[PDB]
């Protein structure tokens, strides 16, 4: 999971 | 947004959806090509091709659970393209280049059309 | 294989099936949650879902243009859920996380209900 | 496009  | 992103999501669902064309689960269309069939999913056809997007899109064209490709179209590059919608892996040689070429104009896939006019440009 | 390979494929294919279900271009499901209805493509559903999967590769359950939720499964939380299956992104807040852990755990999407575990272990 |  990331920040987009 | 403030969204979080799952990197691999995207390639896991088109995973999934391979796995449903190879078992022939929720298949709603085949396309003849010559004397060749090829079951799929009518939504990943229209995600992948201007010309499907096209079809599916028509008030009547989108009820058929047959479609007959213009018969110039080669099989073995129809399956090579098909492929390449499912999974992202284009199967480009120096035998089958030409015939997947003008398989991507006429399917109108731009991205495939691209590789394929700079593969034959270097060579 | 000697393939070569598109990059942003998957990624373009999930734009392109959130954009037909936006339209409701080839939705062929309805998912009842409490007084809610969310129109979807069954495909989509099981390349996300183990819950899906396992309704619709069932041989009676596979033809149901409608299928209800447990009531316990808050609307919301499914919204928040399909948007995800469409898009890779998950709009997970302190007001909404219970509700998106408890339905993910329902619907079987195991890398949601890992990240919400996560971010639950942190508060 | 890339080699997988
Ligand atoms: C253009 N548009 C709004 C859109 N929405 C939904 C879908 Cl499924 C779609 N697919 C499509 C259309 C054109 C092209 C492609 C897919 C691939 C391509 O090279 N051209 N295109
Ligand atoms: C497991 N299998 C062969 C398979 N084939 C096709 C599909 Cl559409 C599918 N989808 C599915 C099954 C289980 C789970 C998911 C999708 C997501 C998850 O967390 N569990 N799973
Ligand atoms: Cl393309
Ligand atoms: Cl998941």
């Amino acid at each position: 999971w990331v920040i987009p | 947004d403030s969204c979080i992103q799952f990197t691999r999501h995207a390639s896991d669902v088109l995973l999934n959806l391979n796995r449903l064309r190879s078992r022939d689960i929720l298949t709603d269309v085949v396309i003849v090509v010559s004397r060749e069939q090829f079951r799929a999913h009518k939504t990943v056809l229209m995600a992948c091709s201007g010309l499907f997007y096209s079809i599916f899109t028509d008030q009547l064209k989108c009820n058929l659970s047959v479609i007959n490709l213009d018969p110039e179209i080669n099989p073995e590059g129809f399956c090579i393209l098909l492929d390449f919608m499912y999974t992202s892996r284009l199967n480009l040689r120096e035998g089958n280049i030409m015939a997947v070429m003008a398989t991507a104009m006429y399917l109108q896939m731009e991205h495939v059309v691209d590789t394929c006019r700079k593969f034959i440009k270097a060579s």
